[PDB]
């Protein structure tokens, strides 16, 4: 599901700003 | 109330310019506060937790290394955002009470938000009802209307940087990439997961991308997760490109309906950027129970009012590792931040 792939991509932190 | 609302804009506009015309500078000295705990960490700098020593007042306090900051070439960027700060005034948005430097640091003490980031209750609860996630995007949508009658445009909406009150109710923090333009500009920045279209694409925008931001918000506060996802910011770009958007099944239909005028590629039919502006938000189905005055009064009761021990309190925030706070016996950069 969704979710599941969320929970799996690695972006589940707090995301930076790009620099 | 229509009357009353660009009654308000105008005298907010009034205020606004006297003060980004003749900014105020050096209004406190480091050793009038107690430095307690660091709250967050990064590239950044650091926030801590402080208390006034003769007040006993708590507070924010973002302090940034000159020669770090000229490293990540962000002097325009910090000298702008202490700027906008001390020029803006609104509910909703974190207030500066002092600033000052000396030879190493720079220092932006402001009101500390003692219920957490936004971030950290979301992925917590795992997802917001739709009644607790319009409470925020009301909030949100009034700052909006707000810092875009002054010609500002945020650039950097997210979770992370929504701070929860006493009450419940929001603090937007960091304006390291807000700028004061009418019209177009084309700087990339802000957080791949929240661009909107017009910002991944070499084409100029305006700030109908804090309206697409909204967008992707409100999805993620609903959906426990962003509307475009993937491991790396270049296969981001592709999916928020692209623009097809699928909702999870819990979604209501004015939900979607709102999302799909809000993640619109289509400028000349997202929400926010039509003849009717802000009002097509403010007037939509999804906001129908929305008392839009009484949000801006603070009086309607939060869905979600987080704990609180005390005003010193920092449970609801990560803990860090302290650092001392050096201060060089020469001054670096006095050139570069003669303004700030
Ligand atoms: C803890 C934390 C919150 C948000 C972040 C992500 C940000 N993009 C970092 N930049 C920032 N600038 N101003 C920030 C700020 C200002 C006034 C405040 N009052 N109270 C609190 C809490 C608070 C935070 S935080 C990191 C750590």
């Amino acid at each position: 599901t969704t979710y599941a792939d969320f929970i799996a991509s690695g972006r589940t932190g707090r995301r930076n700003a790009i620099h | 109330e229509q009357e009353s609302v660009k009654e308000f804009l105008a005298k907010a506009k009034e205020d606004f310019l006297k003060k980004w015309e003749s900014p105020a500078q050096n209004t406190a000295h480091l050793d009038q506060f107690e430095r307690i705990k660091t709250l967050g960490t990064g590239s950044f700098g650091r926030v801590m937790l402080v208390k006034h020593k003769e007040t006993g007042n708590h507070y924010a306090m973002k302090i940034l290394d000159k020669q770090k900051v000229v490293k990540l070439k962000q002097i325009e960027h910090t000298l702008n955002e202490k700027r906008i700060l001390q020029a803006v005034n609104f509910p909703f948005l974190v207030k500066l009470e002092f600033s000052f430097k000396d030879n190493s640091n720079l220092y932006m003490v402001m009101e500390y938000a003692p219920g957490g980031e936004m971030f950290s209750h979301l992925r917590r609860i795992g997802r917001f009802s739709e009644p607790h996630a319009r409470f925020y995007a009301a909030q949100i949508v009034l700052t909006f209307e707000y810092l875009h009658s002054l010609d500002l445009i945020y650039r950097d909406l997210k979770p992370e940087n929504l701070m929860i009150d006493q009450q419940g109710y929001i603090k937007v923090t960091d304006f390291g990439f807000a700028k004061r333009v009418k019209g177009r500009t084309w700087t990339l920045c802000g957080t791949p997961e929240y661009l909107a279209p017009e910002i991944i694409l070499s084409k100029g925008y305006n700030k109908a991308v804090d309206w697409w931001a909204l967008g992707v918000l409100i999805y993620e506060m609903a959906a426990g997760y962003p509307p475009f996802f993937a491991d790396q910011p270049i296969q981001i770009y592709e999916k928020i490109v692209s623009g097809k958007v699928r909702f999870p099944s819990h979604f209501s239909s004015d939900l979607k309906d709102l999302l799909r005028n809000l993640l619109q590629v289509d400028l000349t039919k997202r929400f926010g950027n039509l003849k009717n502006g802000v009002n097509d938000i403010k007037n939509h189905k999804w906001f129908a129970t929305t008392d839009w005055i009484a949000i801006y009064q603070r009086k309607v009761e939060a869905p979600f009012i987080p704990k609180f021990k005390g005003p010193g309190d920092t449970s609801n925030f990560d803990d860090y590792e302290e650092e001392e706070i050096r201060v060089s016996i020469n001054e670096k950069c006095g050139k570069e931040f003669s303004e700030f």
